[PDB]
């Protein structure tokens, strides 16, 4: 899931 | 609470898109021909104003005339209150272009022409003849 | 965070709060005083502390105890059930330690263990480490499962597992001060680099970006506050959603335009209708200076009559000057009002097919981080464990991740090239039949008291099955099976001889030319200390380059690489390797994802052990028997080693409570 994200980490919807 | 800043998703717009499959692609075609029909409409309109903009040219320019100068003198020469009661016939009250007209008495000058001379210059029957029109 | 708090932290817990699973072994303290907890408290983030100090030795109880203080060191069957609790669930003495007083000499209960990835290897050494019987079946002829590494001469790169998710709450931490890991951090900075072979300019990059993660807000806010989860009797899917949100953003460019234009319409209408006006007042000039020069070629001397004519007709003529004049102003401002609209011209697109095609790698890296195509994601819940996200910089292990389900391998019972084939549970016990890879027909048979079942989902999936579970599993569990899903995601690696790239950026990405390639060989990275690139074949293009030759797919490489640091820059790779994650029949996959109509529940279920029918009718209920861990079963960290480690110590503590009894609840 996008936990799994190191490049380029996505953060829309996620709470900041 | 609200969307990200500038991202348009209302609750209506939204089914708008997915009520069918290419309802998504209906609506934004339906936006691409209401963008051209209004397109040439614009154009259209640029060249009709163009032929009008173009029948004005020279302005009035050969059609003004020059300023009259003169003192707003006092005394009230005959032919300047015939000058008026021709004015008065014309332009009923007012009072203004009468006093362009006789040129040499103030929009006040005239005012007082009414009620002075209203017995011997008849400016009742002038004004009332002045209404049928 | 620092201190007795930051070892609550560090394990994941609370340090002003008790847990759930904290309530249930200590219900007597949760609804007891709040002196109480707060000592309960202390005496549990203490122990964690003074574990986590020291992750290479067993803490045991005495130990705790003496470095203990008052009050705390009051109250001793307290600190006997904190350490035993914590003990008990893999939040201290885990892993690789030094084990102080060594293994009890004869074991108790005996358990079956599918399959020796990490979540089963975490387990067998926490149940072993519990005294009980425990050993592993493994198909493979090696441990690690979907913790691949490739080794040859001095070249090592990981085709599973290769990232260390940041360390702050990571148990990944503590097995590294265990074991010998290389953990390198990874840098941030990643230029990617379109179809032609040169840099997206910083402007670009940095507005799809922030383009893409607009839209990622967006989804997420159709579907939680607009409650956009289902259409036409369908769940909504990420990619889908982001769909319906680009073409809004879409529609909008049109309707912004089409305003803007009926702006310059209404007001070259308003110009319309006022040279008009000036065109009628151009002619009712043009013949009252006709009508005003006759009138003064009437030679003086005039009688008063002839004379008002020329003084009314020049007064009249002046009335109408003053008019054109009055015009020729708002015919000037009206005439400037259009090329203000004119010159401010709405957003001509809402993206470009440049544009797309970089907001394309954004969606390749959800498309990776998922293991799926996006149409394929839950809207509502692909993202639900965010809140576990552990802090810090991700790292890599750069002596190869095997090192690690290596080092728990130590000690144990493992049977390689074994296949498991039936398992059978029953109110009495347990019996798992297997047969050996080689030699299929040699046939093996395990009796155990309980199974700990760490297939992956996808063996788990196989229509046919691989694996037969008798009696058959119930539906509620089958049905999480086939509503979760299984992703892919395979890696191609690239040995050269020489380091012909930027050695101080650990990673690049390569943006596709079609959307249907978003995926394919999408991110590069530079990880290792031989000459070692690794690239990413993520999303739809997984399934896809699975039927393609190594050479077709080491060639697209090349290309990419040529292309992107000059044709003659980039040498024939004299090592290369490629994944095949989804073939691979251990695997059949890489790792879960949250299917467009599962949810994080369906991890739950995955984890619930089943329990068999009596074997007499009228018996009491039995014992459960068939236990689950691997990614696949832990909700708040699915996906991952860490998570798939701590989901073998959560059974580990499950099956121990079951038949070693749990003395610390009293
Ligand atoms: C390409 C890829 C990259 C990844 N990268 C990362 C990363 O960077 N970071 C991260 O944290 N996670 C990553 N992961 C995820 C991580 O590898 C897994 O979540 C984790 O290793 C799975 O462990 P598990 O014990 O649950 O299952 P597995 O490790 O699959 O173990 C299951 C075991 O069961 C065995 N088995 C299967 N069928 C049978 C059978 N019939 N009989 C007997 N044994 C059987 C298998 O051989 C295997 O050993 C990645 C995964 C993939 C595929």
């Amino acid at each position: 899931a996008r936990t799994m994200q190191t490049a380029r980490k996505s953060t829309g919807g996620k709470a900041p | 609470r609200k969307p990200p800043k500038g991202m348009f998703l209302s609750q209506e717009d939204v089914e708008a898109v997915s009520a069918n499959a290419t309802a998504a692609t209906t609506v934004l075609r339906q936006l691409d021909m209401e963008l051209v029909s209004v397109k040439r409409q614009i154009q259209n309109i640029k060249q009709t104003n163009s032929a009008l903009k173009e029948k004005l040219d020279g302005g009035i320019e050969p059609y003004r005339l020059p300023e009259v100068i003169q003192k707003c003198n006092a005394r009230w020469t005959t032919e300047e209150q015939l000058l008026a009661v021709q004015a008065i016939r014309k332009y009923g009250r007012d009072f203004q272009a009468i006093s362009d007209v006789i040129g040499n008495k103030s929009v006040v000058q005239v005012k007082n022409f009414f009620v002075n001379y209203r017995r011997r210059f008849n400016i009742d029957e002038v004004l009332q003849e002045w209404e049928a029109e | 965070p620092s201190g007795v708090e930051g070892a609550a932290f560090q394990s994941r817990l609370p340090h002003d709060r008790m847990t759930s699973q904290e309530a249930a072994c200590f219900p007597d303290i949760i609804s007891g005083p709040q002196q109480t907890q707060k000592v309960f408290l202390f005496i549990r983030n203490r122990t964690l502390q003074l574990w986590l100090d020291n992750p290479k030795i067993q803490l045991t109880f005495e130990a705790t105890l003496q470095q203990l203080e008052a009050p705390y060191n009051s109250d001793t069957v307290l600190v006997h059930r904190v350490h035993s609790y914590l003990e008990r669930h893999g939040l201290i003495n885990f892993g690789i330690y030094k084990r102080i007083k060594p293994l009890p000499t004869k074991k108790t209960g005996k358990v079956i263990i599918i399959g020796s990835g990490v979540s089963g290897l975490a387990a067998a050494r926490q149940l072993q480490s519990f005294g009980m019987d425990v050993t592993l079946l493994e198909a493979r002829d090696r441990v690690g499962g979907r913790v691949a590494t490739f080794r040859k001469g001095n070249y090592v790169a990981d085709l599973g597992a290769m990232v260390v998710t940041g360390l702050g709450g990571n148990p990944m931490a503590v097995v590294s001060k265990q074991v010998n890991m290389e953990l390198a951090k990874i840098k941030q900075k990643c230029p990617l680099y379109e179809a032609n072979g040169q840099a997206v300019p910083k402007e670009k990059d940095e507005m799809v970006e922030q383009e893409f993660n607009r839209l990622l807000e967006a989804t997420s806010y159709l579907s939680h506050q607009l409650d956009f989860n289902v259409l036409n009797n369908k769940p909504v899917s990420l990619g889908q959603a982001l769909e319906v949100v680009i073409q809004l953003q879409e529609k909008h460019v049109k309707d912004e335009q089409i305003e803007h234009w009926k702006k310059i319409v209404k007001t070259q209408e308003e110009l319309k209708e006022l040279l008009n006006k000036m065109v009628n007042l151009k002619e009712k000039i043009k013949e009252l200076h006709q009508q005003y020069k006759e009138a003064s070629e009437v030679k003086p001397p005039r009688d008063i009559t002839a004379e008002f004519l020329v003084k009314s007709k020049h007064r009249d003529l002046t009335a109408l000057c003053k008019e054109y004049d009055e015009l020729a102003e708002t015919q000037g401002k009206l005439e400037e009002k259009l090329q203000e609209l004119e010159a401010n011209p709405p957003s001509d697109v809402y993206l470009s097919s440049r544009d797309r095609q970089i907001l394309d790698w954004h969606f390749a890296n959800l498309e990776f981080a998922n293991a799926t195509p996006l149409s394929t994601l839950s809207l509502k819940h692909w993202d639900q464990d965010d809140d576990f996200e552990f802090t810090g910089s991700h790292l890599t292990v750069r002596n190869g991740y095997s090192c690690v389900p290596v080092a728990l391998a130590e000690g144990l019972d493992i049977k390689l090239n074994t296949a498991v084939r039936q398992v059978r549970y029953t109110a009495s016990g347990c019996e798992v039949i297997a047969v050996n890879t080689r030699s299929t027909s040699q046939t093996f048979i395990y009796k155990c008291d309980a199974v700990l079942c760490t297939l992956p989902l996808g063996v788990l999936k196989q229509q046919p099955p691989a694996v037969q579970f008798v009696p058959p599993l119930p539906e509620w569990k089958t049905s999480a099976v086939q509503r979760m899903g299984f992703g892919n995601l395979n890696k191609v690696v690239l040995c050269f001889d020489r380091v012909f790239w930027d050695p101080s950026v650990n990673l690049f990405g390569h943006v596709g030319s079609t959307t249907a390639s978003r995926g394919e060989l999408f991110l590069f990275w530079n990880l290792y200390k031989a000459p070692i690139l690794l690239a990413l074949v993520a999303g739809e293009a997984a399934g896809i380059m699975e039927n393609i030759s190594d050479d077709v797919i080491v060639g697209r490489c090349l290309a990419i690489l040529k292309g992107i640091f000059g044709s003659s820059a980039v040498p024939q790779p004299k090592e290369t390797v490629v994944s095949r994650w989804r073939a691979d029949p251990w695997a059949r996959g890489s790792y879960s994802y949250v299917a467009a109509g599962s949810s994080g529940n369906d991890y739950d279920l995955m984890a619930q052990p089943i329990t068999p029918g009596p074997s007499i009718p009228g018996a009491p209920q039995p014992i459960p028997r068939l236990f689950f861990a691997g990614e696949h079963t832990i909700r708040n960290y699915p996906a991952t080693v860490h998570g798939a480690l701590l989901s073998g110590l959560r059974e580990a503590g499950r099956i121990a409570d079951q038949f070693l009894g749990a003395m610390y609840t009293l």
